[PDB]
């Protein structure tokens, strides 16, 4: 029984945040991920010359 | 091209050398892993002892006839046994324990858990040493009770041998391999010298087959 | 024949890629096998030259005969040597494989190749030096051959004989009578194709390595005042000698097949690397 | 952690004697030891190194032949065997420990040494100045240069700053540079590029009074160059 | 009694309020945006001396050190750029499934089937590494670790909860609990203020490490959740479980994003892992290789095959440029 009341109260606690759309995380996260293309030595390769791996 | 990385180099060599060392010394030690039931009777086999405050896994060190054993108890674990099993792929052999003396149908789940474990997809090539605990209390319960309340379909009488030698059977016949592990069997006895001796001479059963698959004769 | 060139250089080029793509895990025998596999890819490669001797004639020259010569002598008790550590390791890793166990040396095997081939080093080293190509004998047809007098040549093939055929024929014996008892008294399922590995193994090796060392040794005795040389005993002996030449270099080819692909452990590392080819 | 030294005194001329360092509090068998010796009233000098395990051995160019350097590591001691000691060699001998991996601080600690004394092209590292008159409170800047270009390929110049303060061992103080020591306190710096080296001491007081030393570890010879003396 | 009604009301409360800001789907946003190419990556360094299965490695936060974690009772600390063995550690306990390395770089993390967490400290004046602490407590075994300031860490257990510790004093300052199977990772948020924990309850949870409460659980897998990492941003995350899916969830939307399933696959992911810009997903597989998904179209973009047993971990350094796996054939890779 106390576990039940437990578990509804963690239900209410849970139900009681607010969400935002979908898209708009979506754009949020498309946004991130174009703006820091340049800085990701995985997909755009540095030259060799500044590749600390050989 | 090197300054003082040449000394880095060297202690990097030096780290290598120690750590092929002590993996040759891991490498030359007998690795069992003690598994059963609850009640099943492993004190008794952990009793022989010849040589920690965490209660997550047990190391009992021993050695017999110049060779070095370490029996490994996870019975404190209380988990999915899928979850930690694969830790113990390359041990040399499992040690099962059963007791005999049993009945909220221990027996049934005793068997289940060797069927469990034999046929796991990480022990297809260990094999697996059955002690059959407490003998005369099991003898004491069928002079008084007959076999038939675990197994109704028994068809032999009522006496010590023929009835430890059907159980023998049933547990060697729940293996589903029978051709590449095999299943050592002992009934546990007060002496403190048979045991140990049956296990070392499996361990070295187990070892020629392991020798004879390694040189390519298998 | 051509087939068994293929078939041996094909056999031994597989076995050595299999064993020298993954280095690891080689802990005495795979390394044996290994370094026979090489000199037996060594004596496919160098089969087909004397092939086409035989063919029609020695018209190469000297140079080539030497080091043609060497290098067969030197592959050729390679591959007895390396036989014999085979057998002995397997006898050390089953007759006494608890004491083994308990303080097996770490580089006994490498060592014992490196030894092995510096024995055969100085074993066939002084021979090229002392072939070429000689004239014209009662033969009419010159050969790629020795020419230093009698008395040293009886000596040096009866040597070559002794150590090339009767250590390694003792050796294996040895070993392998030891290991047969071993698993004789042993129970279980796996000794069952131990001994018939073994027995196929011993069976090879005393079938086709002997024939030309009997033959050789009748040659011998017979130059060393026995039994009278005819125009019929001069042409059975090099017939003979023809024949076991043959069964030599078809189980020269043979080996790797009774070695490795007979073994599941090898037969598992070559699919593993097949599938990352 | 301590090492102490022993094995000095007075010799003749052309004798032999063996110093002799005791290590205690740390793991001895882990550190490379090096002999350095300091003449008197005069700049500190290397003579010798052992690594860890006695792999390879070093000695200067002015004691090689004639001294021998050695470890015992389950006794945790370290021996220097000199023979033919001339009248040059009368100086204070000090057991040093250097450990070498990456991010590591070799020279961290020096010996207290022992005094002995006799009766009757590679690389350079210059010191310009040798004393400056100094206030408690103000910033001081001293300059050390050297031949040799101490940047390697892989990005560290190898130049070390170490204090002796009057009457003790000498204290290291920047390793390759840039990093401050253990224990060091914040306001000592090291700056420079390649060949000009400085370091700067912001607000000193009266405990870092004493003379100042540069050293290479790029090619082992190992020079020091006489240091800088700061007094008042 | 009758509390489960109300349970079940809440739930499907629940749900209904996810559906209602579920507009679009990030595949059809993402569908104009250009795919990459063919991500080519080549083995630069391999590190050997580890004699048994790898279990578990971390990078430095300088991006050239890292600890690997093995069951012969070994933590070799290495130096990538050159493959020098920095440090050798043995354990006590040669059952290790996790380790971690501080953000200093002053201490390491140990645990296992023992139940401990063990702090070696890295730089002390006698010169060899000696064990720092041994923090006990939890009932299961430990799946993972991670320091948050040198002084705290987070631990989680095979009892299903998870711990965070005050390093200095060895007692948790706060136990986290509402989990139903063993909890088998964790990561934590890159501010430090939230971890998200996988369990074998096909279930994740968000925690927060000030106060402990679970502030939302995110459901969809099928089985159990064997890796789970954030996204650089801070605002999403990725779990992969033995479904062989590698379900991207964000947190502010409460829904599940994406999957990146295949049909070629069939087995469990034991690692995942993002890349810098957060654009790659690699995940490691029970096939003995590991695959790189495009984070934003779920489209593999490449194979990172060359291990001979299943790779067990799998990082990406904080710089980015290089990503280390590890498998059972006791084996590092580094890839660029
Ligand atoms: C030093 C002696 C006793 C034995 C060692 C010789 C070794 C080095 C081998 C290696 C290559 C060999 C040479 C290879 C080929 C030829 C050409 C031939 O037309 C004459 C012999 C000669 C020139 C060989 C002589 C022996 C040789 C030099
Ligand atoms: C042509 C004649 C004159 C040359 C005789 C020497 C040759 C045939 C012999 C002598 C030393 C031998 C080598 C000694 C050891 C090794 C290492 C092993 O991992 C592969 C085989 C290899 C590389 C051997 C190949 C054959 C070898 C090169
Ligand atoms: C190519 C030919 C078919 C024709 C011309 C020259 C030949 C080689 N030779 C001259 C007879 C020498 C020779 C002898 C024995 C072996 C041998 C090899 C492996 C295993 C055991 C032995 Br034993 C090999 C070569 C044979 C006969």
């Amino acid at each position: 029984i106390a576990q039940a009341r437990k578990l509804v109260e963690q239900l209410k606690m849970e139900a009681n945040i607010d969400r935002i759309k979908v898209s708009k995380a979506a754009a949020d996260l498309m946004a991130y991920c174009e703006a820091h293309a340049k800085e990701d030595p995985l997909l755009t390769p540095v030259p060799a010359s500044e590749n600390p791996f050989r | 091209l090197s300054a003082e990385d040449k000394a880095a180099v060297e202690r990097s060599k030096m780290i290598d050398r120690n750590l092929r060392e002590d993996g040759e010394k891991a490498a030359r030690e007998v690795k069992l892993l003690l598994l059963g039931a609850g009640e099943s009777g492993k004190s008794t086999i952990v009793k022989q002892m010849k040589i920690v405050k965490t209660t997550g896994i047990v190391e009992t060190h021993f050695t017999f006839k110049d060779l070095h054993f370490k029996m490994f108890d996870v019975g404190a674990q209380r988990s999915e046994r899928k979850k930690w099993i694969h830790c113990f792929e390359g041990v040399t052999a499992i040690i099962f324990c059963v007791a005999l003396s049993d009945e909220m149908n221990r027996m049934h789940e005793s068997m289940k858990l060797f069927d469990s474990i034999c046929n796991n997809k990480w022990f297809t090539d260990t094999s697996i040493i059955l002690f059959l605990n407490k003998k005369d209390l099991f003898e004491e319960k069928i002079k008084k009770s007959p076999l038939t309340i675990c197994y109704p379909e028994y068809a032999g009488s009522n006496t010590y041998e023929e009835a430890a030698a059907y159980i023998q059977c049933q547990f060697e016949d729940l293996n589903k391999r029978k051709d590449t592990k095999e299943i050592y069997t002992h009934f546990t006895c007060s002496t403190d010298t048979k045991n140990v001796q049956f296990v070392f001479d499996a361990v070295t059963d187990v070892i020629i087959k392991n020798n004879l698959k390694d040189c390519g004769l298998f | 024949y051509s087939l068994l060139f293929l078939l041996g250089l094909l056999g031994n080029g597989a076995v050595a890629a299999v064993l020298l793509s993954r280095r690891t895990a080689l802990s005495s025998t795979d390394t044996f096998l290994l370094h026979l596999a090489v000199a037996d890819t060594l004596l496919v490669l160098t089969l087909p030259l004397w092939a086409v001797d035989a063919a029609v004639q020695w018209v190469f020259g000297s140079g080539l005969c030497k080091v043609a010569g060497a290098l067969f002598n030197i592959n050729f008790y390679a591959g007895a040597l390396l036989l014999a550590c085979i057998s002995f390791d397997r006898y050390l890793n089953i007759v006494h494989a608890t004491q083994l166990y308990r303080r097996g040396p770490p580089a006994r095997v490498t060592l014992t190749c490196l030894a092995v081939w510096g024995l055969c080093l100085l074993f066939a080293l002084p021979d090229f030096i002392f072939l070429s190509a000689h004239h014209d004998e009662r033969l009419n047809a010159t050969h790629c051959q020795y020419n230093f007098p009698q008395v040293g040549r009886t000596a040096l093939r009866v040597l070559q004989l002794v150590a090339g055929f009767l250590l390694p024929l003792l050796v294996m014996a040895y070993c392998y009578a030891h290991i047969l008892a071993v698993l004789l008294v042993s129970r279980g399922q796996r000794r069952l194709r131990a001994m018939r590995l073994v027995v196929v193994v011993v069976v090879a090796f005393a079938l086709c390595w002997t024939p030309y060392h009997l033959v050789v040794l009748v040659d011998i005795l017979m130059d060393l005042g026995a039994l009278a040389r005819n125009c019929g005993r001069e042409s059975r002996v090099d017939v003979a000698k023809s024949v076991t030449s043959g069964l030599g270099y078809m189980h020269c080819c043979l080996n790797p097949l009774l070695y490795a692909f007979v073994g599941v452990k090898f037969r598992e590392r070559m699919w593993m690397l097949l599938l990352r080819l | 952690v301590q090492l102490v030294e022993s094995g000095g005194g007075l010799v003749q001329p052309g004798g032999s004697r063996k110093l002799s360092c005791s290590a205690s509090g740390f793991a001895f068998s882990s550190f490379g030891m090096h002999w350095v010796r300091q003449a008197p009233e005069k700049g500190l000098e290397w003579v010798a190194y052992i690594s860890s395990g006695s792999g390879t051995i070093y000695y200067a160019d002015t004691v090689k032949g004639r001294f021998t350097i050695s470890r015992d590591d389950p006794k945790n001691t370290l021996f220097l065997q000199m023979t033919s000691l001339r009248s040059e060699d009368t100086a204070m001998y000090y057991c040093v420990r250097s450990i070498y991996y990456y991010g590591s601080s070799p020279f961290d600690f020096w010996g207290q040494g022992t005094t002995l004394t006799v009766s009757s092209s590679d690389i350079v590292m210059t010191q310009a100045t040798s004393s400056v008159p100094v206030t408690p409170g103000e910033s001081v800047s001293i300059s050390c240069r050297s031949s040799k270009s101490l940047l390697h390929s892989n990005g560290n110049t190898y130049l070390y700053w170490f204090l002796q303060r009057p009457g003790q061992s000498p204290q290291l103080l920047i390793y390759r540079m840039s990093n401050l020591a253990s224990g060091v306190p914040d306001r000592f710096s090291g700056s420079g590029s390649g060949t000009a080296f400085t370091l700067t001491i912001s607000r000193l007081e009266a405990e870092d009074v004493g003379v100042y030393y540069c050293m290479q570890h790029l090619e082992y010879p190992l020079t020091f160059g006489a240091g800088t003396k700061l007094e008042l | 009694d009758q509390l489960r009604q109300e349970a079940e009301q809440l739930k499907n409360q629940i749900r209904d309020a996810r559906k209602a800001c579920a507009d679009a789907t990030l595949s059809q946003i993402t569908n104009n945006i250009d795919p990459v190419g063919r991500i080519q990556m080549r083995t630069r360094r391999t590190l050997r001396g580890h004699l048994a299965k790898i279990y578990a490695m971390h990078w430095g936060t300088d991006s050239r050190l890292l600890v690997s974690a093995s069951q012969d009772g070994k933590l070799i600390i290495w130096d990538s750029y050159t493959t020098n063995k920095v440090h050798a550690i043995p354990l006590r306990s040669s059952w290790v499934m996790t380790c971690a390395y501080a953000p200093s770089g002053n201490y390491v993390a140990c645990g296992g089937l023992d139940n401990i967490c063990s702090i070696y400290n890295l730089k002390t004046r006698e010169g060899n590494v000696r064990v720092s602490r041994e923090l006990a407590g939890h009932t299961g075994y430990l799946s993972c670790c991670r320091f948050l300031d040198d002084n705290q860490i987070v631990t989680s257990s095979g009892d299903t909860t998870c711990a965070l510790w005050d390093i200095e004093t060895g007692q948790q300052t706060t136990t986290f609990t509402g989990h139903t199977g063993d909890v088998m990772s964790l990561s934590l948020a890159p501010d430090t203020r939230l971890f998200v924990s996988g369990a074998c309850d096909a279930s994740a949870k968000l925690w927060d490490v000030r106060e402990g409460m679970c502030r939302q659980t995110f459901t969809g897998h099928e089985s159990d959740i064997n890796a789970i990492c954030f996204f650089p941003n801070g605002n999403a995350f990725a779990t992969g479980s033995d479904d062989a899916t590698c379900r991207l969830f964000d947190l502010r939307a409460d829904q599940e994003l994406m999957t990146y399933s295949h049909d070629n696959i069939i087995c469990g992911i034991t690692s995942v892992s993002f890349s810098k810009s957060g654009r790659l997903l690699l995940a490691g597989y029970d096939d003995f290789n590991c695959n790189v998904w495009d984070a934003l179209k779920a489209d593999r973009a490449g194979v990172l095959a060359g291990h001979d047993n299943r790779v067990s971990c799998l990082g990406v350094t904080d710089d980015g440029m290089a990503v280390a796996t590890g498998s059972w054939d006791s084996f590092l890779k580094i890839w660029n």
